[PDB]
Formats: C-alpha cells, structure tokens, sequence
C-alpha cells in the first residue's frame, strides 16, 4: 500500500 | 542536455517574501514532475516540496515544517518552476536547489541546479574590524575580522605572496547576526625579528580594505 | 514520517579500499524508493543509485547497492580520489520525502596531535570594550577533539564558538579555532585564561594559557 | 570501577615480533576506543594505535605505521598490539586506556600497569 501524496508521478485523485 | 538554472534568491528580511525560480532547459518540462530541496549552512538536505506535471493533476506536497509558508507552482508556457516562500524567518537561510523528478517506477531526483542563496536576517551592513593574534621552534600568528556582514571577506598574507600554512577559517555567525572568522599562519620563530607579516582584509560590501601589521608582544 | 539514519557519522579510509555505507530506515522501505545522493563541497548533489538495482547515467561500476526492508547499503568497491565525498540516502515512498544526516567518507592518515596556541585579545579591541581570546588547534588528524575553556580554573560554558577547515588537501589534517567572547569588564575580573585540549593523540589534556597583563 | 591488564611484553633481537595484550575487567569494553601508549626511558608517553569500535578503524602514529597493528576481541573484553619489525627505538614500557568518551574525544580515565618491551641484540 504505497502512499499517493509520496507519489509523483502518478495522480492521487481517483477517477 | 538537461539544464536547471535558479534566480531570485539573496538577502531578505525576516517576515518579508520572496519568490525563487528555476528556469528548465533540454528537456520536455511539461512532462516531469519538478522538487525543491534546501540545505542549511552546514548541514545536510531537506526536502521542501514537489510539484506533479499536469498530465497528473498538478498539484502540490509540502513537509509540515513549510507548509502554509511555501508555495510551489509552474509555468509550463516557459518552462519555469516557482518556489513562493512566505514569512520567511532565520532558519530559512539556506541553499536552494531545483530538482527534476525522474519519470517511472522509482522517482528519484536526476538532475540538480547549481542552486541559490536565500539569506533570513535583519542586519544592516557593516564593515569588519581587524585585530592582530600577535606571535608570542615554530610560532603561530594571527588576523581576527569581527563583526562584519554580509558575507563575504577575503584575506591574504603579503599581498599573496605568503601561501604556505595559512589557514583562514570559515566563518561564523554570532548571537548579534554578524559574522567572524580567524586567519592564521604557523612561521618559524627566527623569521619574527626580521620577516614582516600582513594580512590583508577585503570587504566589498562595506568598501572595507585594511592591511594589518602583526608584530610580536 | 521515516528517519533515515546513517552510520557511521565518517568513515575515514584510503584509495584503494573498500567502502560500506549503511543506512537505516526507522520504518520498512521498499528498494525502489531509495536512492544515493553524492555531495562534494561547494557542488550541487548528484544521484549515484536508485529503485532495486539502477544507477544513474555515468556512474561508474565500482558503485553498486543493495538492502531489504530497513536496512540498505551503499557499496565503493575500490575508492578513487575522487570518491571521497558527502553520501546521503534518500527515501521518497512515503511522505514526507526524507534524507539521511549523511556519511562522510575523508582520506585517512596517521595521527597527529593538535599544536595548541592561546591568543590574548589586542589592546585594540580591549579599547573598544570587548575581548576575544582565541584558541587555535593546528594541523591534527582525526577530526575528534575537545575543547574547553577555563577562566581562574572555572568551566565556561555558552561564550564560545568553534570553527573547523575542512581536510587539508597536502596534508589531510584539520585545524580549529575556539573563540571566547567577553565583555571587557567581566574580562579584566579573571587572572589566568586557559583552553584545554583533548585529543585520542595525547596522553593527556593539553593546556595553553596566559595571564591577563603579560 | 574499570582495570586494565597488559601482557605480552619482553626481550626480542632486532627484527623480531610480539604481541601485546590488553584485558579489561570492571565493564565491558565494546563501546569505547581502545589506546596503547609507550614511555621509553626519560621521555614522556607518546601515542602509538587506537582501535574504535569494530568498524570505525584503526589509527597509528608515524613511528609503527606499516610495522604494528592493534585488533579488538570484544567477546573476550580485549584488545591486541601486533608488532612486526622492532627496532631498539622501540624499547619502552607499552601502556593500554580506555577512551572514556565514545565520541572519541581522547578521555583517557583508565590505564593499564604497562607491560616492558626491550629490543636488544
């Protein structure tokens, strides 16, 4: 379960 | 080949704002998510931000020890990234870098700006006073500059011509927010009574250039 | 938040040998969001590795790392002059991003103990209503050390600064220099000024001190 | 409180080998640097190895290094001076202290008896 705010790359808003 | 070049940083007051900027070159700056990451004088890297490309909703993420003071935005018309700093206090002061985020399954920061100045402090400009660490076999002796900001001050021994065990020590910065720093230079003792020794002080920020004698005591 | 610490604080070896950097992550981390950072002085970091198992375009082979869930490893195989540098891990698969405190890896040599000299402040400056006595430490390897003030055999603590060079690049020693700070009037109240020096190369302290009016 | 035990020492020819140990009882040792000093006749005691802890390294002084090498044994509470290449300049009586400080500082509270080296044909 990676953490979305640590993610740059990919959107954290769900479609 | 990928270049980052950052502007708009130096000297500001506490409380006050200033923008940083990062303008990008040789490669597709709308694609790649950008990040800023300061390094306090002395110390080691802090991350302060990033900012994903649109093509991934655009938005921000800031450590709690920035966030509501830092904004981070981009303009992809001219491929520039923006780090806005609000109420900016001492423990700001440091380098700031702009980093571009590496596109994939592991983002780590690929390429580096040479990175920027940003100075939090209320002190006026005022010229360093030298004192003289006088020489009492090998003898040590010695130029003290006190009190002086901003940085920098230059010092040399003879005009340049004295290099050998020289050591000017980087300078610190003091409870009033001025700067010191020390110069000394180890010399064999017989070369006191004939051999002259002077530094040689440099303060362009306050017109400051003073040649001081060192004699023994 | 996830605290990377890194051991040790220095690592003082030679070109040649062989370099392990350890970096330890207070929560588990997965390999690829960890990545290696090199710092010269004066120069923008550059990233070595990253992710499982990749490195950064140029790196040399002699760079490699590896590590599982908490603790991590970055490896020189054989040290080149130019390897000797600031290290920081690095983890950005959790928020917030965080890096280590960093690892030094210096030029070793032999040991030499510091040549301890006390200056007393000029007349110049005592004219002016302060006093700076300074205390100077030449020319020493490693980079440990302690010093103390002591004004009429009393422990002063809180007005003093230190500063340190960095390693020299003819002899790879370090100097320092411990500056006191006193008003003129709580300076001309004491009789003898005095920095004792300790250092993993002397027997025992070091002392250098002068009488006020000498 | 902390007793340091030297052993090892005695008359070698020019060229020989010995090797010094150092056993501390009272605590344990693995925490702190380890030193061993000599004092030759008439002069004061000078620095010769340190060893750190176990992965921090060794350090040597100009006059052994290439010749001596100090080791740890931290199961067995012990540090080790290897001497290779003695020479009669090497004669004095070899001494072992703790490091107090395990930042390394040169806090050196507890010494050993020594133990005497002599180098002579």
């Amino acid at each position: 379960n990676p953490d979305p705010n640590a993610n740059p790359n990919v959107d954290p808003n769900a479609n | 080949e990928v270049q980052l070049v950052e502007s708009g940083g130096g000297l500001v007051q506490p409380g006050r704002s200033l923008r940083l900027s990062c303008t990008a070159s040789g490669f597709t700056f709308g694609d790649y998510a950008m990040s800023w990451v300061r390094q306090a004088p002395g110390k080691g890297l802090e991350w302060v931000g990033f900012i994903r490309s649109k093509a991934n909703g655009g938005r921000t993420e800031n450590p709690a020890s920035v966030k509501g003071r830092f904004t981070i935005s981009r303009d992809d018309s001219k491929s520039i990234a923006y780090l806005q700093m609000n109420s900016l206090k001492t423990e700001d002061t440091a380098v700031y870098y702009c980093t571009r985020v590496e596109l994939g399954s592991s983002w780590s920061l690929g390429y580096w700006g040479q990175g920027t100045l940003v100075t939090v402090s209320s002190a006026s400009t005022k010229g360093p006073s030298v004192f003289p660490l006088a020489p009492s076999g090998t003898a040590a002796l010695g130029c003290l500059v006190k009190d002086y900001f901003p940085e920098p001050v230059t010092v040399s021994w003879n005009s340049g011509a004295l290099t050998s065990g020289v050591h000017t020590f980087p300078a610190v910065l003091q409870s009033s927010g001025l700067y010191s720093l020390s110069s000394v230079v180890t010399v064999p003792s017989s070369s006191l009574g004939t051999q002259t020794y002077i530094c040689n002080v440099n303060h362009k920020p306050s017109n400051t250039k003073v040649d001081k004698k060192v004699e023994p005591k | 938040e996830i605290v990377l610490t890194q051991s040790p604080g220095t690592l003082s070896l030679s070109p040649g040998e062989r370099a392990t950097l350890s970096c330890r992550a207070s929560q588990s981390v997965s390999s690829t969001y960890l990545a290696w950072y090199q710092q010269k002085p004066g120069q923008a970091p550059r990233l070595l590795i990253y992710g499982a198992s990749s490195r950064a375009t140029g790196i040399p082979d002699r760079f490699s790392g590896s590590g599982s869930g908490t603790d991590f490893t970055l490896t020189i195989s054989r040290l080149e002059p130019e390897d000797f540098a600031v290290y920081y891990c690095q983890q950005y698969g959790s928020s917030p991003w965080t890096f280590g405190q960093g690892t030094k890896v210096e030029i070793k040599r032999t040991v030499a103990a510091p040549s301890v000299f006390i200056f007393p402040p000029s007349d110049e400056q005592l004219k002016s209503g302060t006093a700076s006595v300074v205390c100077l430490l030449n020319n020493f390897y490693p980079r440990e050390a302690k010093v103390q003030w002591k004004v009429d055999n009393a422990l002063q603590s809180g007005n003093s600064q230190e500063s340190v060079t960095e390693q020299d690049s003819k002899d790879s020693t370090y100097s320092l220099s411990s500056t006191l700070t006193l008003s003129k009037a709580d300076y001309e109240k004491h009789k003898v000024y005095a920095c004792e020096v300790t250092h993993q190369g002397l027997s025992s302290p070091v002392t250098k001190s002068f009488n006020r009016g000498e | 409180x902390v007793q340091l035990x030297x052993s090892g020492g005695g008359x070698v020819q020019x060229g020989x080998s010995l090797x010094l140990s150092c056993x501390a009882x009272x605590x344990x040792x693995x925490x702190x640097x380890x030193x061993w000093x000599r004092q030759x006749p008439g002069x004061x005691r000078e620095x010769v190895x340190x060893x750190x802890x176990x992965x921090x390294x060794x350090x040597x002084x100009d006059s052994x290094x290439g010749r001596f090498t100090x080791s740890x044994d931290x199961x067995x509470x012990x540090x080790x001076l290897q001497x290779x290449x003695l020479x009669x300049x090497d004669x004095a009586x070899y001494y072992c202290x703790x490091x107090x400080x395990x930042x390394x500082x040169x806090x050196x509270x507890x010494w050993g008896x020594g133990t005497x080296v002599t180098v002579s044909s």
